[PDB]
């Protein structure tokens, strides 16, 4: 019932504006403050401001005051914030939320960058050569350099599935990189084939890296 | 603007156990406390406001207390669902303010991580790099700390490390961490190691190799 | 009763 729609990412350069919306639905939010709020991973949670719907007051954090404006449309049921000159600083989750009986919105994921597409190098992770000894082995795959996210890894077209770790990318420079790992029983790899299925949607790019054991 | 301080950062419990969460404001916020939990897909409700009224559809089990300045959040039965990040916020007066939140995990008992070091590939060696990764995985707790060794010294520059969310099953965590070099500095040195320092062993799970075995 | 004291 009771919803806050927004749209889940956007990507904008660093110099542009955006202006996010949050769609209401459940409820008429004229006498409802309207909040947005901006999460940050290593930084806490930041409440940018609120607007009343009815007769267009805000209330703002003065840091926030010309990143951020706070708007309505009254007809849609709709509140928009708008982010100018965009910084790396602006990339973040923005929500939005209603007060009185709060809801959230499901929040926006917002990057700023200037970075192009780039398709990924995928590197395969054997254990030099043979395998360092024991019962069960672990392999791997290092999708290095690309951009944007995401990236789609998966281990023997999906019939791989148990014993995977597939860790969060991480921008390095402006390009991202994640890696992968899976770990079979010693008997069974080399014996039965093994390969990391990566794809890159955005450069449309598809590739399959078998493991197998090499030297250096 | 009026500072929350919520404690602990993180917490572990198991299930049906008590869990206690606390804010505490650097001003008079005259009851308008308010807790929020935040799900791993970024779902966010707001659970608990003006101290302990509890929102529309919350369980039972949850309660919150306080005056003042000091505030708490308690689950007194601890369901899975339940664990979440948590955060208060003061709305007594703006700009509104944020605690620092509580990831609140489920508890395990310790299990070392499963350490493996892998070698550059020729398809990166080709190309200029040198990466050599070691996944440090399914252990418990989740403080862990990985040196990498390059000839024996220590590396810190071309690190980058991810770290995985809690395991649904296990309720362990891995990590990854990936040492970055040039093929020419690689080319440079022979022996690669990673240190794995974690609370299950009073010395370091070291793994290694040289530009050369097997 | 609100979560804001302007609710």
């Amino acid at each position: 019932q009771v919803q806050l729609q927004q749209p889940g990412a956007e990507l904008v350069k660093p110099g542009a504006s955006v202006k996010l919306s949050c769609k209401a639905s459940g409820f008429t939010f004229t006498n409802y403050w309207m909040h947005w709020v901006k999460q940050r991973p290593g930084q806490g949670l930041e409440w940018i401001g609120e607007i009343l719907p009815s007769n267009g007051r805000t209330n703002y954090n003065e840091k926030f005051k010309t990143k951020a404006t706070l708007t309505v449309d009254k007809s849609s049921n709709t509140a928009y914030m708008q982010l100018s000159s965009l910084t790396s600083e602006d990339s973040a989750v923005y929500y939005c939320a209603r007060s009185p009986s709060d809801y959230w919105g499901q929040g926006t994921t917002l990057t700023v960058s200037s970075a192009k597409t780039t398709a990924p190098s995928v590197y395969p992770l054997a254990p030099v050569c043979g395998d360092t000894t024991g019962s069960s082995v672990t392999l791997g795959c290092l999708v290095k350099g690309y951009f944007p996210e995401p990236v789609t890894l998966t281990w023997n077209s999906g019939s791989l599935s148990s014993g995977v770790h597939t860790f969060p990318a991480v921008l390095q420079s402006d390009l991202y990189t994640l890696s992968s790992s899976v770990t079979v029983t010693s008997s069974t790899w080399p014996s039965q084939s093994i390969t990391c299925n990566v794809a890159h949607p955005a450069s449309s790019t598809k590739v399959d890296k078998k493991i197998e054991p090499r030297v250096p | 603007d009026i500072q929350m301080t919520q404690t602990p950062s993180s917490l572990s419990a198991s299930l049906g156990d008590r869990v206690t969460i606390s804010c505490r404001a650097s001003q008079d916020i005259s009851h308008y406390l308010n807790w929020f939990q935040q799900k791993p897909d970024g779902t966010v409700k707001l659970l608990i406001y003006y101290t302990s009224t509890l929102h529309s559809g919350v369980p039972s089990r949850f309660s919150g207390s306080g005056s003042g300045t000091d505030y708490s959040l308690t689950i007194s039965n601890l369901e899975e669902e339940d664990i979440a990040f948590y955060f208060c916020q003061q709305g007594g007066a703006l700009p509104f303010t944020f605690g620092s939140g509580t990831k609140l995990a489920i508890k395990r008992a310790d299990a070392a991580p499963t350490v493996s070091i892998f070698p550059p590939s020729s398809e990166q060696l080709t190309s200029g790099g040198a990466s050599v990764v070691c996944f440090l995985n399914n252990f418990y707790p989740k403080d862990i700390n990985v040196k990498w060794k390059i000839d024996g010294s220590e590396r810190q520059n071309g690190v980058l490390d991810s770290w995985t969310d809690q395991d649904s099953k296990d309720s362990t965590y891995s990590m990854s961490s990936t040492l970055t070099l040039t093929k020419d500095e690689y080319e440079r040195h022979n022996s690669y190691t990673c240190e794995a320092t974690h609370k299950t062993s009073t010395s370091p799970i070291v793994k290694s190799f040289n530009r050369n075995e097997c | 009763v609100v979560s804001h004291f302007n609710d």
